[PDB]
């Protein structure tokens, strides 16, 4: 259900992160284990501190993730098409913890883009977000 | 909070259910329902298929022994935090279990119970099991960190 | 996605409902409202209490609506696409609810359907509730 | 249940918070990102565009109420169920809103902060106005 208006403000909004994709992840995973401790359940014996490397290394790969569902966002369900079946039938995380992430990925680029996190950008990424984690929880059942 | 009324409508019901047969039924239909909570019971065997996951055995014992505890927190509506406060800490620092879990489990049983007693799961005494299954789901929720 | 066992079941679910389809609307009705209290800020001056012609009222729209749909299952967002703008635009009710009725929904048929509530026929109506849910809160925003 | 350290950097965020501004901003990002929250807010006038929404009167001079129960609750710390004893039934008796929305509110109040602060916004100190803003919606749900 994604409009023109909001594919323009995603990839805008995501084009001013650039390089700082991997910072950004790491700090919307720390805000989402803190926010919601729950979803530490999903990570045992990781290293969750602050600056943890352990930390640092996942939040890149999130980032890439959601780096290829931008420039692919006309084709979302064949980019994120091995990462759908790997947390559908591998990780097989609930689909309710993907709205944690989301809302932490929102206060992250918030927090970050005081210039371009607009209310029209705001909603346009809230449902980005929200299209992305319909895939990744697509082929649950 | 369970009114006496409530409280006497939900105990009753429970004097006509078999923790053991029920227990599994819950558990199976659980995991074939919502197939991602399988993530935990890798050694059980097979369960894909539904009438595998109905056909463990080991689905089964597990299912008497959950339903068992919960069992015991009927008797105990007015302190389920402190009933289930061992195992919320068993199922967090050691199973590492997600809570939603529980919120599923929950909508199951309601469903078990509607499908096992018809008309007699009337819509009062399923508003009064809705809140059971929550504070039970809470419960178990409240000792995660 | 809804698969060919799913439509095979969910159609025979509903095949063996057939005139019972307007009483178990109302049934599905009065069990959200009163396990869910919070569903009647929806219907501000309908009467709610047990018998009231509004609830069967209702009752029977929402099945007549489900009973389309089963019959559209190839081809729900079409079926459903009138329905999606009333409760978009004119509405506006919110998606949590529809999770509510869904799994009232579910209470009523295992209540009444003691040998055909199979686990797979279990599975199957719950995707399909959500994909009814899921349409019918697609035109949000 | 909140620490010290928790109620201490929340307050002080707060100081120097506008609950005017705050809450003009919150409700109407609330109303853009979330529209089908208008329902309860049609005789605020023009809602079709964000800037209409964020620039309409009526929001701005209401935002700094619906936030009031946030500025309470940083007040009776936990203990919220007495806390909220009126105002929801002004919201359910008499207005009928979905108390999902509250929820909403605090998810985007959480955003707002979090554009107004920067990196003054920690990822503890959101943690703790999680806590906030579930222990408030919990409570004012609770009388429904
Ligand atoms: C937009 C949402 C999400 C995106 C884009 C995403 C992306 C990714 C990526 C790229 C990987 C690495 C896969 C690989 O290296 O093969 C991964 C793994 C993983 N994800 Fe997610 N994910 C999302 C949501 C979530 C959420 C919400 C959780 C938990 C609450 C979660 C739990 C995990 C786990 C446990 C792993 C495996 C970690 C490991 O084994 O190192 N995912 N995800
Ligand atoms: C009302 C809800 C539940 C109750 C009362 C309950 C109760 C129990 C009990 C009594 C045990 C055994 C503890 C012991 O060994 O002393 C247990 C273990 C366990 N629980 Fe639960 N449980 C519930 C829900 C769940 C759910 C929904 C899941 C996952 C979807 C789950 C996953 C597990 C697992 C994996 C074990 C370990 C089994 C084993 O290794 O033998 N529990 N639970
Ligand atoms: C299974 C999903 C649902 C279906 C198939 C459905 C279908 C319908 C239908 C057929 C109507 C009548 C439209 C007309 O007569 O013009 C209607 C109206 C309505 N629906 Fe739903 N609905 C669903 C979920 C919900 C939920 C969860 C709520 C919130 C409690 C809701 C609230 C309403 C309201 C308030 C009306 C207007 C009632 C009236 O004015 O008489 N609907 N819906
Ligand atoms: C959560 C804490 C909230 C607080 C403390 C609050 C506060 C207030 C106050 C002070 C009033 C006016 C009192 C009066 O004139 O009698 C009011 C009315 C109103 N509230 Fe709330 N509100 C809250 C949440 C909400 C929510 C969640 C909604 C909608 C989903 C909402 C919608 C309204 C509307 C439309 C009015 C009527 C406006 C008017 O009559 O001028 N409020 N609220």
């Amino acid at each position: 259900v994604l409009s023109p208006a909001d594919k323009t403000n995603v990839k805008a909004a995501w084009g001013k992160v650039g390089a700082h994709a991997g910072e950004y992840g790491a700090e919307a995973l720390e805000r989402m284990f803190l926010s919601f401790p729950t979803t530490k359940t999903y990570f045992p014996h990781f290293d969750l501190s602050h600056g943890s490397a352990q930390v640092k290394g996942h939040g890149k790969k999130v980032a890439d993730a959601l780096t290829n569902a931008v420039a692919h966002v006309d084709d979302m369900p064949n980019a994120l098409s091995a990462l759908s079946d790997l947390h559908a039938h591998k990780l097989r995380v609930d689909p309710v913890n993907f709205k944690l992430l989301s809302h932490c990925l929102l206060v992250t680029l918030a927090a970050h883009l005081p210039a371009e996190f607009t209310p029209a950008v705001h909603a346009s990424l809230d449902k980005f977000l929200a299209s992305v984690s319909t895939v990744l929880t697509s082929k649950y059942r | 909070h369970l009114t006496p009324a409530e409280k006497s409508a939900v105990t009753a019901l429970w004097g006509k259910v078999n923790v053991d047969e029920v227990g599994g039924e819950a558990l199976g239909r659980l995991l074939v329902v919502y197939p991602w909570t399988q993530r935990f019971f890798e050694s059980f065997g097979d369960l894909s298929t539904p009438d595998a996951v109905m056909g463990n055995p080991k689905v089964k014992a597990h299912g008497k022994k959950v339903l068992g505890a919960f069992s015991d927190g009927l008797a105990h509506l007015d302190n389920l935090k402190g009933t289930f406060a061992t195992l919320s800490e068993l199922h967090c620092d050691k199973l590492h279990v997600d809570p939603e879990n529980f919120r599923l489990l929950g909508n199951v049983l309601v469903c078990v119970l509607a499908h096992h007693f018809g008309k007699e799961f009337t819509p009062p005494v399923q508003a009064a099991y809705q809140k059971v299954v929550a504070g039970v789901a809470n419960a178990l929720a409240h000792k995660y960190h």
